[PDB]
């Protein structure tokens, strides 16, 4: 029975911030564990009594991010014997998201794609002149299409992307796109 | 019945505006 | 009942900093 | 039911692009 495990309340935070892990199984367990890759240790253990576990990293520093895990175990069990793995847990820490480049799509109507490399991102497009931005839009994938209607095309373009919710998580503004 | 959730987040703000140029 | 629908929107987010000068 | 309240505040925009050289 594999466990899973959430974070809260990001996957994408800044350091400074408090993130709240927490780990779930079907039924209560004795102890629940917090793995990094590869590593038979468990960094962190709660002993609960429950189907669920909290790990809290208070004031998240950059060395607190990487690849995590959740493993329980029963007090009847063999030694260094866990359950199931839940899937990964990839937790980010950093005070800004990489460079995003900004690209017209060959295909009158024009459409760009501003790409990053972090998935589940908010992508936004910014007009040179226009302060208010142009079209945002949330994607699961580490890019997003804009479309710009045939004549209202051709300008100065750049785009940022942005974590879905607070504590924001920024990236730099791409290189301008000349169409 | 009770209160809806709270809406999403707002839109974005504005792009921040270049720098002075330099010494 | 149910619960109501979900909110408006947020206000729009702030000004983004000024850029830094120069070099 | 009444609807929600409303959602929190937007991001922040981008970080301006450091002025022209001297």
């Amino acid at each position: 029975p594999k466990p899973w495990l959430g974070a809260q309340p990001a996957t994408v935070v800044t350091p400074g911030v408090n993130v709240t892990l927490r780990c779930r199984a079907p039924q209560p367990a004795w102890r629940f564990g917090l793995f990094k890759p590869g590593e038979i240790a468990p960094l962190l253990f709660r002993d609960v009594s429950s189907e669920l576990a909290e790990f809290f990293l208070e004031e998240v520093t950059p060395a607190q991010g990487g690849i995590y895990r959740c493993c329980y175990r029963r007090p009847d069990w063999g030694p260094g014997v866990w359950s199931q793995p839940s899937d990964v847990l990839e937790l980010l820490v950093t005070e800004e998201l990489p460079r995003p480049s900004l690209v017209a799509l060959p295909g009158a109507n024009v459409s760009l794609r501003c790409a990053g490399r972090l998935r589940n991102m908010s992508f936004v497009l910014y007009r040179e002149g226009v302060a208010a931005p142009l079209q945002y839009r949330h994607s699961a994938q580490p890019w997003a299409d804009f479309t710009l209607l045939g004549a209202r095309a051709p300008g100065t373009y750049s785009c940022y992307y942005h974590t879905p919710s607070a504590p924001y998580v920024l990236s730099q503004r791409s290189e301008v796109l000349v169409i | 019945g009770p209160p809806g959730p709270p809406g999403p987040p707002g839109p974005p703000g504005p792009a921040g505006f270049p720098g002075p140029p330099g010494p």
